[PDB]
Order: C-alpha cells, then sequence, then structure tokens
C-alpha cells in the first residue's frame, strides 16, 4: 500500500510490475480503461458536463481511476503498488524510467515507435487496440513536441496557490487544480502528456504505462498541496450544474464522492510525503 | 460565432472544416476536435496541446499522424 518513487524501485519490483501490467493487458482488461479514459476525455467539457478533465473533479476522479487499475494490478500481484514519476527530478530521456527493463525509451524517429522495452510492438505483448488512427504499436516522441518537462521551481509556485479551483470551474480556472492540470500558467500536467507525445499525447494516453506513473505524481502533488494549505479544501461545496461538487458523485463509478477521496491514506501512502 | 470553414490540402492530405459547433476531416475521416473556453482547439489527436484554431487542429493532427489513416 506504498507507493514509490519509480526511480527507487528494485529490479525485483520493476519486474513484478511489468509483468502484472502485461497480464492485465493479455486478458483484455487493461484496453477497457484505455477506452474509459477517453471516453470521459472526450465528453468533457468547458460549457457542460465535465467529471475527468478539465473540471475541480480532475484529481478525485483520477485518483479513483488509478486505484481501479492498482486494484486490477493487485489481483494479478498484490505486491504490485503504483510507482510515480517526479518529472522535475527525472528529465532526461536517460531517466531509468526510460530503460529498457522498465518503460522502454523513445520512438525511432522515422514513425515514432518505441523499439525496446517489454512494451515495443517487437514484443508481441502490447498491441495497440484502443486508438484514434490505424497505428498499431506504442509510439514516444520524448521532448519532441515541447522541449522541457516542469521544474521543481515551477512546481513550487504552483503548490503555493491557496484556493483548490474557482468558478468557472473549467479551463479557463484560476487555482490550484487548473494550474496542475495545465490549462493556465506554467503548465504541469499537460506540458507532460506532451512532453512524452505518442499516445500519451492523446485522448488513448493510458495505452503507454508511464501515463499511471505521470498521474500518480500528480496524485501527489495533491497531497502535498493539502499538507501546504490545511485551511484549503475541495470546491465547489454544493448545487453547481455540470460540474461534481464535494458530496456528488461521481461517474462511471456513480457510488463514490470527491469527500471519498481527499485522504489518500485510506488507501495508501507515499515512501515520502 | 463559430470559426469559418475551410478545406485545403496540407502535406499532401486535405484537410476540411465546418460549422455544425464545428466539424473537422482528414482525408474524408472526421477528427473529433475540442474548443476551449478561450476559445482554442485540442483534437484527439492531440488532446492537452491548445492550438488557435480548427485549421490549426486539422494541420496538428496531419504532422502527428504521419500518414496513418484517422479511424
Ligand atoms: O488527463 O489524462
Ligand atoms: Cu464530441
Ligand atoms: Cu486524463
Ligand atoms: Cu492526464
Ligand atoms: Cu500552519
Amino acid at each position: 500500500t506504498v507507493r514509490k518513487n519509480q526511480a527507487t524501485l528494485t529490479a525485483d519490483e520493476k519486474r513484478r510490475f511489468v509483468a502484472a501490467v502485461l497480464e492485465l493487458k493479455r486478458s483484455g482488461r487493461y484496453d477497457e480503461f484505455v477506452r474509459t479514459h477517453n471516453e470521459f476525455i472526450m465528453s468533457d467539457t468547458d460549457s457542460g458536463e465535465r467529471t475527468g478533465h478539465r473540471s475541480p473533479s480532475f484529481l478525485p476522479w483520477h485518483r479513483r481511476f488509478l486505484l481501479d487499475f492498482e486494484q486490477a494490478l493487485q489481483s494479478v500481484d498484490s505486491s504490485v503498488t503504483l510507482p510515480y514519476w517526479d518529472w522535475s527530478a527525472d528529465r532526461t530521456v536517460r531517466a531509468s524510467l526510460w530503460a529498457p527493463d522498465f518503460l522502454g525509451g523513445t520512438g525511432r524517429s522515422t514513425d515514432g515507435r518505441v523499439m525496446d522495452g517489454p512494451f515495443a510492438a517487437s514484443t508481441g505483448n502490447w498491441p495497440i487496440n484502443v486508438r484514434v488512427d490505424s497505428r498499431t504499436y506504442l509510439r514516444r516522441s520524448l521532448g519532441g513536441s515541447v522541449a522541457e518537462l516542469p521544474t521543481r521551481a515551477e512546481v513550487e509556485s504552483v503548490l503555493a496557490i491557496s484556493a483548490y479551483d474557482l468558478p468557472p470551474y473549467n479551463s479557463a480556472s484560476e487555482g490550484f487544480r487548473n494550474h496542475l492540470e495545465g490549462w493556465r500558467g506554467v503548465n504541469l500536467h499537460n506540458r507532460v502528456h506532451v512532453w512524452v507525445g505518442g499516445q500519451m499525447a492523446t485522448g488513448v494516453s493510458p495505452n503507454d504505462p508511464v501515463f499511471w506513473l505521470h498521474h500518480a505524481y500528480v496524485d501527489k502533488l495533491w497531497a502535498e498541496w493539502q499538507r501546504r494549505h490545511p485551511d484549503s479544501a475541495y470546491v465547489p461545496t454544493g448545487g453547481t450544474p455540470d460540474v461534481v461538487d464535494l458530496n456528488e458523485t461521481m461517474k462511471p463509478w456513480n457510488t463514490v464522492r470527491p469527500a471519498d477521496l481527499l485522504d489518500h491514506t485510506a488507501y495508501y501512502t507515499f515512501d515520502a510525503l | 460565432a463559430a470559426p469559418e470553414s475551410f478545406d485545403e490540402v496540407y502535406k499532401g492530405r486535405r484537410i476540411q472544416g465546418r460549422p455544425a459547433g464545428y466539424e473537422v476531416f482528414v482525408d474524408g475521416v472526421q477528427l473529433h476536435v475540442m474548443r476551449n473556453a478561450d476559445g482554442s482547439w485540442i483534437s484527439v489527436v492531440s488532446h492537452y496541446d491548445p492550438v488557435p484554431t480548427p485549421r490549426a487542429a486539422a494541420r496538428a493532427a496531419v504532422d502527428e499522424l504521419q500518414g496513418a489513416p484517422l479511424l
């Protein structure tokens, strides 16, 4: 129940994480996670109903989504937990994260195809099934579309924002949530998707296993923000059309509310907070 | 007020746009696009990278596709 920095994983932990992810893929369970995410990212809009993105529920939603995935992983290997990627620290293509024994590296220049690691198309173990175009192989272009990943200094500036979110509760909002998501400001979360490229830059981003590590760190940053701002909490707190209020239930689960997900310690802890 | 329609061949591929709130096509296949509160646009092939216009989104898609047909 402890989520660790990907850079600190042992060879066995990396091996077990990879094996668990590959089994979820083989069994067909993995692709359904990709589909769910794509469906919400395609429907969430600034002017209408928004639940998974560009809205206050962006954080609790991805928190629950990751929990669903971690639980599925644990059904294969109970020792496995989601590791997180601190992209402000491990910001180069030579990060152990992109090694052949973990996630594999960047894609070749011709078609962006990842050529090494356990998820390379050549292994026959990672077919891209849920997609927007005909390409069926994992693609990446680390640092191709955007020059740099966020810096610690930039992350600190966002963590310093006191208000969790603010009307109109969408991509135009000031406040922590939108700055962490990245639609406004120095851009943290969105920029990382862009930096990785390939499927990670599209609606079917969970096709790349790094998706979970990226969001696990985004999730950790929410936890860090809570520690810095004990007097700040989730908003809105009632009667907001198209937005998930604190005590309202979230789709697709329908049985959980942001209020049930604010405290992560009920589900897991971090190696260091 | 929705943006104007457009029709051109970009990097060997035909891209079209037309108000509906707005539809975009790459070689006759529709490309799902979305408008942000500030007026910028994103597409299903570039969902976390806002661009100024629907044509910009269409061209970005063609760039990303590298010749691949949209589904
Ligand atoms: O947000 O993926
Ligand atoms: Cu739509
Ligand atoms: Cu998402
Ligand atoms: Cu994301
Ligand atoms: Cu204090």
